[PDB]
């Protein structure tokens, strides 16, 4: 998962140095890595998941509300087929039979956001420049000007902080 | 006016003479750790280091068309225990107080809004003070230098 | 959804540079969509819905109240017909039959705001100015002047939330 | 485990001295084994467990979600044979039959991750940088400039912490 | 339990007068016995423990997790034999048999950490230069520069007490 | 009981005048009593407890657990032999028969730490200084310096309660 | 510059003459408790002791390579009351204003990059003043002296 890269954060700071240095570009893959991370979203392709079940119920939840095809499904080792169930959007599936007791074990591809929102990639420019220009302080009065930061949460700055939550997955 | 360019010329020329060309002549090497634009105290992760910060610029009209300029330089040297830390300072301000009082008059190359950049001198600069921090934390330390800059622009008022 | 663009955010400001900076016109980019996301809209055209459904209750609400108009309506797959129901504004359906215990399953088109009402557009060009100038600290005193910033609330700053709670679906 | 070395400090902190001070290697070298633990990992290989079990229990976690692959199991050292179970990710397994009352002790790999996260390695190097310039302080005002620092929690800097916690185990 | 000597201090603090003096030296011999007891090791090589013992139970949880081999024990000043039991890590001994009710009495080799892990290492030399630059104090301001210490933590250094606590046993 | 004297704090302090004045000898020799007390030790030899018995019970505790060994041991003036009972560490007694109801007394040698400890004499020292440099005060600004002492604990300094506390009795 | 190394000898001086070889002419003897790196109160276990403390050090250029540096030391006297403070600090005063103000001028030895160390003279040297504590604290008592120095480096820009 790239939200950003070193062109998408040169158009945001208008950098006219003929290179980025190494530390911009490893906070960037840093960046990366954390927004893919906080999202609660995960970079795998193919995912396996085991589920309890019951006969009295028939709406089942698959982990990562991307999902986009069921690929295997069965029961007890039992396999079932296609026409056995409905496959909505958010991962839900509905059962068109009610099943067997005990555990259900499904493969589907989980594919992702597309494209990239323009708000993760925003705020992951503010998130490098917050690494970049070290603002993880309370003041600081170098010279005569003087500047008191933000009232940081989850000890993610504020104003970054909502962008995640307005996406941040359960 | 010639005030970051000055400035480079100066950061420049401490890097050229101080880089090990001269044995006997200074105590160190700083292999590049002088700089202009990288000078807040968090900024820097090796000791020694050498910060260039840029003053007051004045000046001073004369008769027919000639203005001296006159500049400040703060100038702070950082650096952290390995003898006692005054040692270390006192060896430091030999050095960069040496480069400044030997050799010749430092040169300039003022860049031009049409793209060229003719190479000007710096008529007299001087350092004047020099303190050393009380030695509170450890093993960091610190000197202040005060250096002035005398030097005259391009003769504006009677070109035009 | 454009709440603003480029001609509108110089309106406000008065700009006459003749152009922008890549970072106004990201920022004008992730405002739309932030501000599109946090009332609580989406950007969809066309949305599914899946509703549970009993024979005591015929008022069901759909998912977004500016639904124009029901395209499909199904039952345990079991279509029904338009005669069979009335659909009123905000989104409210209301069956002409008890229906039958179990699942429903709709389709809607969701339209918007039209058109987009003038303070949005405002509170857009406050939140893009707030991100520019970056304003998202307690104090500077650069020089002599000095100013302290709002109590921001939920990270949005405080002057700019009312406006979108007057909005705020649900 | 090595997250960083004097390479990748390097590169971060962008240094063109010839050669570290043995303080920053020593630092390094701990920041490795201090990361290593506070996530909760072991740089251990072979891993031996030892289980309470009941008849009515047929899941179980083991002790490292990172293992690998279990290479022996037994129930009061009576063993029994990979056809009896199943192993599924992040350390479950599921015996395909119900078991004797007591002790069961199994032996495993437990890999780690691989490749190294980004963000990892970039909390080392704030934790490294911590500790090096004795930022372990609330504030300091060396000649004119003035600093307060983060409000540190469990005594690791606010802003390192989240990191961690994106992977702390448990 | 030497977790430093003078060498590995010399080498953290880069020092190169030709000695010590005795305050350091002192210090340093000091802080191996303080941080060897704040863990809730000792340096007891052989160790002898009584036990109350119940015939519902059969596992029992030596006193220190490093011991290594258990080398005698007996129940009533009955002797019982290394086929009557097994030990496993941690100091966990579990009996094959189920005890007569009353006291066990055992002997065991506790052994110890190795290699001392460098983390430790470093807080050691960071407990010793805050007992040599007497920083026990809140604050300071010889000349201009001031500084505002720690808020220690069971009179602790709070930025050394997390890497005791990583470590620090029950 | 002497865990320092004018040689240990000559070493401490690094002192070159010739001789000691009478105020830091007199110092020493109060630091030495009150260590002493604070601890929960007495400099007797041989000492005489009373304890209440019950045939119900038979381990019993001596009142200072450096007890060496029991040297008259007698109950209702009945006395009784050394086969017919156990002495353990920490001055532990096991009878080996359940004694009579009524008054138990016995006599007892009860040795001492050998050799003091290093932090011992090391908080012995820092007290010294303490009372010497009359630093119970909560502040001082002779000249332009400054200071601000502890948060003393049962008005002993903070700092050096630790080291009492980790060996304080009881 | 000699800032430490004037400060090393002027300690020097201060411990070889107060040793005791005058016992007619100074009040006391100070057995090593006068130091340069050992100053901050606390540190201080014996009574009487002197600290000596470096002030700041100027420059005055003169027209062909010479030019005269100035520095101060301020000097600090810590007792403790056994006859009345105020007596006490009195000897102390009137011995080390003796051991300024008697014998030649202070020579120091200044280490060169080079690896000697060449035998100066620092060419006058005064005490301007002397204050004393007001007496709140005792037995402790101060009093602050004031020194001042006057000196010439090597004529460095015409060895260059």
């Amino acid at each position: 998962m790239q939200i950003i890269t070193a062109e998408d954060y040169r158009l945001y700071g208008g950098l006219k140095r003929p290179e980025l240095e190494s530390g911009v570009e490893m906070m960037i893959t840093a960046a990366n890595a954390l927004i893919t991370s906080l999202l609660g979203m995960d970079d795998a392709d193919a995912v396996d998941q085991l589920i309890n079940t019951k006969p009295t119920r028939k709406k089942y939840f698959l982990s990562s509300p991307s999902a986009t095809s069921v690929t295997k499904m069965t029961i007890n080792d039992k396999e079932i087929d296609p026409e056995q169930y409905k496959l909505y959007s958010d991962g839900v599936i509905l059962l068109k039979f009610s099943p067997p007791e005990g555990y259900m074990d499904v493969e589907y591809t989980q594919g992702g956001f597309n494209p990239i929102p323009e708000d993760l990639k925003l705020a992951a420019c503010m998130l490098v420049d917050h690494w970049h220009k070290q603002d993880y302080r309370q003041a600081k009065t170098i010279g005569g000007e003087t500047v008191t930061f933000n009232n940081t949460k989850s000890g993610i700055p504020e104003h970054i902080r909502t962008i995640i939550e307005v996406y941040r997955r359960v | 006016d010639h005030r970051t360019s000055i400035a480079q010329a100066l950061v420049d020329r401490i890097a050229q003479q101080m880089d090990g060309s001269q044995p006997d002549e200074y105590f160190n090497n700083l292999y590049g750790n002088v700089s202009r634009q990288t000078y807040k105290f968090e900024e820097i992760r090796e000791f020694p280091y050498v910060a260039v910060h840029i003053g007051t610029e004045t000046g001073q009209y004369l008769p027919s068309g000639q203005q001296w300029m006159f500049l400040e330089l703060p100038i702070l040297v950082y650096d952290k225990e390995k003898t006692d830390i005054q040692e270390q300072l006192e060896k430091l301000v030999a050095d960069i107080k040496t480069v400044i009082d030997t050799g010749g008059n430092l040169e300039y190359t003022v860049s031009k809004p049409n793209g060229s950049t003719f190479p000007c001198e710096a008529t007299d600069m001087s350092i004047t003070s020099v303190s050393t921090d009380e030695g509170l934390l450890a093993p960091y330390g610190l000197a202040e230098i005060n250096v002035t800059v005398r030097y005259q622009p391009p003769r504006r008022s009677l070109r035009r």
